[PDB]
């Protein structure tokens, strides 16, 4: 469920 | 501009975790930078995040080969404007040996008197240089980026003046500094990988953001999960 900081960096 | 904040008594443990902060600070970076580089802002998340978990020590690793050349003629490692060295301030036998490889790259770049214009697109090469052995999701909209930015820097180094006579062998001596990065980076990733697993036995402290790298990248690495690409091997 957690997103890693990787994916919210990529993702935001 | 990253600064180290380098404090505390002069061990390998505080410097190394000097370091991993430091490398969490600028990863960061790299990934704002990746986000917004053409060709990979389309692949798959899962494929974004595969290549940036692969290649993030690369990365790291040609951009302070490019800060050393700048900021010192490669005469020091120029980790951030606090935090400058060479092999020759190395006590431990593993740690000179690495700072040695790093030195002898970064002098390749005063060797070739490498550009600002070279160096944009080798990085993004570095960021494409290691997929899954069975391929990433979208493996064909990789090759043809991959494909995109080498015929970019072939055309970048045949095409200028500067290079008038020796554009060919250039390219070709760029493609061999890319190569022989693999070689480098797999011993830093090494004893990255022996630090972080011995974190608590040998003090040494990583941030968030390599912690969570390193554990989705080290079971790849470990099950030889992992595929380096070459140009001339
Ligand atoms: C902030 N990083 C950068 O600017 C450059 C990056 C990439 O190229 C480097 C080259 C280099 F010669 C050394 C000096 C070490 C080997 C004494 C370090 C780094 N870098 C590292 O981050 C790093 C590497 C291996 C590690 C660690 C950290 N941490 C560990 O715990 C041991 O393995
Ligand atoms: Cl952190």
């Amino acid at each position: 469920q957690q997103k890693s900081l990787l994916q919210q960096l990529l993702t935001e | 501009i990253v600064y180290a904040g380098y404090d505390k008594p002069d061990t390998a443990e505080n410097l190394l975790s000097t370091l991993n902060r430091l490398a969490g600070k600028q990863m960061i970076q790299v990934v704002k930078w990746a986000k917004v580089l053409p060709g990979f802002k389309n692949l798959p998340l899962e494929d974004q995040i595969t290549l940036i978990q692969y290649s993030w020590m690369s990365l790291l690793s040609f951009a302070l080969s490019w800060r050393s050349y700048k900021h010192t003629n490669s005469q020091f490692l120029y980790f951030a404007p606090d935090l400058v060295f060479n092999e020759e301030k190395m006590h431990q036998s593993a740690m000179y040996e690495l700072c040695q490889g790093m030195h002898q790259i970064s002098l390749q770049f005063v060797r070739l008197q490498l550009t600002f214009e070279e160096y944009t697109i080798m990085k993004v090469l570095l960021l494409l240089s290691t997929i899954p052995k069975d391929g990433l999701k979208s493996q064909a909209a990789f090759e043809e980026m991959r494909t995109n930015y080498i015929k970019e820097l072939r055309k970048m180094v045949t095409k200028s003046p500067n290079n008038s006579g020796q554009s060919w062998q250039r390219f070709y001596q760029l493609t061999k500094l890319l190569d022989s990065m693999h070689d480098l980076v797999s011993d830093l990733l090494e004893f990255c990988f022996y630090t972080f697993r011995e974190s608590h036995a040998l003090k040494v402290e990583f941030p968030a953001m390599l912690v969570e790298i390193i554990s989705d990248q080290l079971p790849k690495v470990e099950s030889g999960n992992a595929k380096p690409l070459y140009f001339h091997r």
